C-alpha cells in the first residue's frame, strides 16, 4: 500500500525534468540574444577605434 | 527569462536509468549556461558619439556609423526546440492516466483483501477449511495426493 502510495506522490513532480529543458532551451536562447548585442557593440567600438588610431 | 524553482533532489528520482546520463548532462549545460549569463552583463553600454565625432576628425563617418548602427537591429533566436510540450501532458497521461486508474484498482484490490483480514474469526473459531479457503495455500491438493495424507509425508 505505502509502495503504491509513494509512486502516487511520485507523479505529482513526473513534470519538473521538462521544467528544466524548457528554462534551459529559453535561457539559451537568451544567451544567444545577449551574447549577440555584446559581439555587435565589440565590432562596433573596435572598428572605429581603428580610426581613432589612425 | 522565468527561471523556476527545482528540488533536484526529488527531480534525480524522474528518469528511468536509460536515459539518466543525458538528464545529467542536460543539468550540466544548466549549470553552465546559468554561470555563463551570470559572467556577462545585461546590454552592451553606450557608444560615446560625442566624444568619437570630437577626437575623430573623420568628415562624417563618424555619425555616419552613428546613425546606421541605431538603425540596425539584431536578429533574436526563435524558439524551434520549443515543442516537446505535449511529452509533459502525454508523460502526465503515462504517470496520471495509464498509471493512475492501474495503481488505483491495485489498490481498491489491496484495500479490499486487507479489511477481508480483520474479519477472520478467531482460530479457536476456525476448521479447516477456513484456513484452507483464507489461504489456499494450506490446501492439500488431493488432485495431486489423492491418497491420505494428501501430503509427501516428509514433507
Amino acid at each position: 500500500i505505502d509502495m503504491e502510495k509513494s509512486q502516487q506522490a511520485l507523479v505529482q513532480k513526473r513534470h519538473y525534468l521538462f521544467d528544466v529543458q524548457r528554462n534551459n532551451i529559453a535561457m539559451a536562447l537568451e544567451v544567444t540574444y545577449r551574447e549577440r548585442l555584446h559581439r555587435v557593440y565589440r565590432e562596433v567600438k573596435n572598428r572605429l577605434d581603428y580610426h581613432i588610431s589612425v | 527569462l522565468a527561471l523556476k524553482t527545482i528540488d533536484w533532489v526529488a527531480f534525480g528520482e524522474i528518469i528511468p536509468r536509460n536515459q539518466k546520463a543525458v538528464a545529467n548532462s542536460l543539468k550540466s549545460w544548466n549549470e553552465t549556461l546559468t554561470s555563463r549569463l551570470a559572467t556577462l552583463p545585461e546590454k552592451p553600454p553606450a557608444i560615446d558619439w560625442a566624444y568619437y565625432k570630437a577626437n575623430v576628425a573623420k568628415a562624417g563617418l563618424v555619425d555616419d556609423f552613428e546613425k546606421k548602427f541605431n538603425a540596425l537591429k539584431v536578429p533574436i533566436p526563435e524558439d524551434k526546440y520549443t515543442a516537446q510540450v505535449d511529452a509533459e501532458e502525454k508523460e502526465d497521461v503515462k504517470s496520471c492516466a495509464e498509471f493512475l486508474t492501474q495503481s488505483k484498482t491495485r489498490i481498491q484490490e489491496y484495500e479490499k483483501e486487507l479489511e477481508k483480514m480483520r474479519n477472520i474469526i478467531p482460530f479457536d473459531q476456525m476448521t479447516i477449511e477456513d484456513l484452507n479457503e483464507v489461504f489456499p495455500e494450506t490446501k492439500l491438493d488431493k488432485k495431486k495426493y489423492p491418497y491420505w495424507p494428501h501430503r509427501p509425508i516428509e514433507t
